DNA sequence: ATCAATATCCACCTGCAGATACTACCAAAAGTGTATTTGGAAACTGCTCCATCAAAAGGCATGTTCAGCTGGATTCCAGCTGAACATGCCTTTTGATGGAGCAGTTTCCAAATACACTTTTGGTAGTATCTGCAGGTGGATATTGAT
DNA sequence: ATCAATATCCACCTGCAGATACTACCAAAAGTGTATTTGGAAACTGCTCCATCAAAAGGCATGTTCAGCTGGAATCCAGCTGAACATGCCTTTTGATGGAGCAGTTTCCAAATACACTTTTGGTAGTATCTGCAGGTGGATATTGAT
């Protein structure tokens, strides 16, 4: 309840402190979640291409997007990523949101 | 005629002409004459459907657990030991669908220019070309 | 009877000390919204209407965001012309530079009506 | 005058810069929100008036066309998914707005023409 | 083995030769009428030849007085008896042609993406609503 | 005296005397110009209706272009459009333009 | 010999804060204008400093390109064809410049292969 | 009485002159630029390589407009941070998020240079 | 393959728009000295909310089968658009005069800023209780598709 | 056109997350009063440069002829990709707990603002010389396209 050690981030002792290796989570962006995005978009018919192009771009558009934000939070001295950083790294791409502050 | 009696001649006897219309195709009727029946939905009727379904709705598409690892991994492989508030995520999330859904509406437009409605990887790079995003 | 001077300018919670009621724990920064004026304005338009909480936190969006673009026109307008004081008048041109047609209109008239009623007081 | 001391009050005491604007929004906090931002080194008066009015003036006019989405959509309450048919069926609203993501607030119903069936989708001499 | 053959003097590209007459003749036509096959390069072949040199040039393309008449004509709708500094002409038209240049590239990936070499408006309409111009 | 159909003689098709005052303007911007401007932008071939398409685009792109110039004209007090208004008109649509800050 | 605080002797403008930044661009115009373009209520000592440096970087950059560029047209002098083939050639430069538009630039010779002669077949082998 | 103590081809002379003012600081209103410095990092560079004076417009453009941006990055940063000081800190991160890649660390190592080179200065 | 008809390129030459070198002058740009103010980092810690665990279960992902109908390839040819010409309209230039009006300077006052008090108010916190509508059911009506 | 398999519509209903309602407190927000400073509007006008002529000189737009080759219509068909289905897993949901770390509160000085004063400099102006390269000429040779 505030005791522990910190420096590196977090972290215990007596076997309790998880963080399993990510990778490949792109794959997570399901051939199916994106056959949705595309029919919000008025598609009607996808090449089989389709999907690992999408994950690429999606790739690329958080990428730079959580560059900026984190950018921001370092300025900040600071270790959590808010919405507020999401939301000027947005608003510096030209992609304004609005629902999340500011 | 032959002057006799038999009422053979015309009337449906002489030869054929009536015993006409289709033979098989009902709901069944297995003597053979039109396939099976399982109820199918043409290829375009559902997609279709789909389409009304999702634009009249607002919920995120991409599952939310999934995507916050993804999310984290390439936080990760730019900065270790972040945390992250959860509407920060959220408004990634927000950010990322509407740019996707946006970005897939102007590849349709490149699809139908080409004489198709089949969205293939060339009309996402020509549109994020036009659009400054690549080129 | 008597507030000032000084400390406790942001109190609120010190270690314990309590008598009744508990509340208030260590003061939270106050975080400003235009809620409960597009909460007024609603009520004009719509008498009978709602709003919910993230419908609520768009609109606040929306105030802040053209707050901010129509203050940065005035900004640069004013830096253009070598002045160091933003008037209505700056307002007035970042608004026709900002807003489309007819929204730019009514909202000039808007903008000069409540300057003119302002200035016909005291 | 001259110091001294002065007596009754008429000019307002408890009237605000928006009731003397005639306005909701708050011409106080728009004063200092604009000194806040660094816009300038002076801030006229007149300026977060003029200001107030417009923000107090388009809030009105998105809150106008989103209750009539609401109602529209035999809703009482407004939510996101109003805000933004509001604002991409407007016009101007949708061009102010062009570069702006309501959060949870989905797209208008549009399906290209082509997209459509028809024809009966039966070939030209019976067939696929 | 001669000398004859030729006798082709030593100079002189006259037709009319050592003999009265004195026209304009040389190895063409000093009739009225045909040629012979004339010559001309393929369609297609000098339309690369004039991209190829604009493309090294920077010139302005539209020519000044009829741009600068369209600039004051539209001025006037917003604000009459304006006076326009030479450079502020310059500038906008500066600013129209490099506008105008980079949509004609933006048009021509629209024209080829739909298998043509030939621009056409419905390549412009593409190319602007991408850009968020007519969207 | 009617005359020809195209070619030598006097009066024939292409007899025109007069200069503006009224008439092309935006017609001025002429066919080969646009062409020209296309070849630059690297197209090779050309439909007929481009030219008017152009027309219609170039005579937007300038409106936009003047209404903000002509805004910040009449917010100086000014009765002349400086290169310096065309430059800010340019910058807050996006076309920042180089060259002419003097 | 002694004095104290040195605030004396050589009391004239020792050296500029460019000379001590070690820097061509102007430390002192740069703090100048960051105070009178409104960015900040305060400006630290060390923030024109940092930033005169970028911006003299940034020049000898696109001049050392456009230098180059010169060189390869046969030409001793910069012109603006020369900034936008250095910028336009550089990814980068190229990126950071990618809203701009720099007047008697022109643009990079680029024909698409489709359009070369012989149906459809790039080609090239000088400088492709 | 007057001998025509000077002709007509201007004018004439108006008692005493001035050391000063009058003298030709009238029009004189002051346009600064960037030129004499563009044109020193152009030495440095290319000691034998002019710029023409469009040349040298496009680059004083260039300076002011990556001035203007890096500035209104430091200036929202710092607003973003309830900061009133923009310091050398907010350049290198306003740097950081306008440049693209090697150029930003480059930019920052140059920046960084500057600044310790005149922290360690007379 | 041969070779004419043109386009294109390199070497050189020179006038001149435009860059350059030198001197003169000055307001303001900039730096130095000293005296006061203060932003915001330290240090300490209240208090939020982030990471992570647990367990259950059903919405939804995956993998496969089957074939409808789409994209891709081919062929044909009407007619649009490019190339080449003949005119001759009208932009370009340059030379040079009015005078509009930008822009420099002096006044001067309406309004801004600074400062000290006092009242007002929006936001935050604790507690409780309504209320709009999501989500579900069940039957009626509509849509789609086979014949 | 009839019939059937399903989707879709809507009335009706209930649970409950979120919305909404009073009581309480207060630190910042906001208004009023006086005094002090000053930004920039107003009037005058100097001189920069914008508008209009004048007026040849010919570069370049426009109209015409001809047909090459492009756009797009018409056909065929391999196999991609949509629809439907079985299976079962992993996302979602609900509830909990430690403690990282964000953020409130007071202290305290390095560094910034505020000023007076001295010095330095970039910009404006003349007047004057210098020069990179555009534009022109030869002539070579590369390219294009018919034979
Ligand atoms: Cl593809
Ligand atoms: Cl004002
Ligand atoms: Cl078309
Ligand atoms: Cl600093
Ligand atoms: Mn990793
Ligand atoms: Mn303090
Ligand atoms: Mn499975
Ligand atoms: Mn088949
Ligand atoms: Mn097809
Ligand atoms: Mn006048
Ligand atoms: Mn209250
Ligand atoms: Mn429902
Ligand atoms: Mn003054
Ligand atoms: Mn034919
Ligand atoms: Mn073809
Ligand atoms: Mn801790
Ligand atoms: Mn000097
Ligand atoms: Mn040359």
């Amino acid at each position: 309840s505030g005791r522990g050690k910190g420096g590196k981030g977090l972290g215990k002792g007596g076997a309790k402190r998880h963080r399993k290796v990510l990778r490949d989570n792109i794959q997570g962006i399901t051939k199916p979640a994106i056959r949705r995005l595309a029919r919000r978009g008025g598609v009607k018919r996808i090449s089989g291409l389709i999907y690992e192009e999408t994950r690429g771009v999606l790739k690329v558009f958080l990428e730079n997007v959580i560059r900026d934000a984190v950018t921001y939070t370092e300025h900040a001295k600071r270790k959590t990523v808010t919405a507020m950083d999401v939301v000027y790294a947005l608003k510096r791409q030209g992609r304004t949101l609005y629902g999340f502050g500011g | 005629a032959r002057t006799k009696q038999t009422a053979r001649k015309s009337t449906g006897g002489k030869a054929p002409r009536k015993q006409l219309a289709t033979k098989a195709a009902r709901k069944s009727a297995p003597a053979t004459g039109g396939v099976k029946k399982p109820h199918r939905y043409r290829p375009g009727t559902v997609a279709l459907r789909e389409i009304r379904r999702y634009q009249k709705s607002t919920e995120l598409l991409i599952r939310k657990l999934p995507f916050q690892r993804l999310v984290r991994e390439i936080a990760q492989d730019f900065k270790t030991d972040l945390r992250f508030q959860s509407s920060a995520v959220m408004a990634l999330q927000e950010a990322s669908e509407a740019y996707l859904v946006a970005l897939f509406e102007d590849t349709n437009l490149c699809a139908i220019h080409a004489k198709r409605v089949t969205i293939m990887p060339k009309d996402i790079q020509l549109a994020r070309r036009i659009r400054g995003e690549r080129a | 009877a008597k507030s000032a001077p000084a400390p406790k300018k942001g109190s609120k919670k010190a270690v314990t000390k309590t008598q009744k009621k508990d509340g208030k724990k260590r003061r939270k920064t106050r975080k400003e919204s235009y809620a409960i004026y597009v909460y007024k304005v609603l009520k004009q338009v719509h008498p009978d209407t709602g709003i919910s909480s993230k419908a609520m936190s768009i609109m606040n969006s929306f105030v802040n965001d053209v707050f901010e673009r129509i203050a940065g026109e005035a900004s640069r307008l004013a830096h253009y012309n070598k002045r160091s004081t933003i008037t209505s008048r700056e307002i007035q041109t970042a608004v026709r530079l900002l807003l489309p047609g007819e929204l730019a209109k009514h909202a000039v008239s808007e903008g000069t009506k409540a300057v003119t009623k302002y200035t016909s007081a005291k | 005058s001259g110091r001294g001391k002065q007596g009754g009050k008429t000019r307002a005491k408890a009237k605000t810069r928006s009731s003397r604007a005639g306005l909701q929004f708050p011409v106080g906090r728009v004063h200092r929100l604009l000194r806040k931002g660094n816009y300038a080194e002076r801030v006229g008066a007149g300026a977060p008036v003029y200001l107030a009015a417009v923000l107090e003036y388009l809030t009105a006019e998105i809150l106008e066309l989103a209750g009539n989405a609401a109602r529209d959509n035999k809703k009482t309450r407004i939510i996101p998914r109003h805000l933004q048919l509001a604002v991409r069926n407007d016009e101007e609203l949708n061009k102010l707005l062009g570069r702006v993501t309501i959060a949870q607030g989905g797209v208008l119903p549009n399906i290209q023409s082509v997209l459509l069936p028809k024809k009966t989708e039966s070939s030209k001499s019976k067939s696929k």
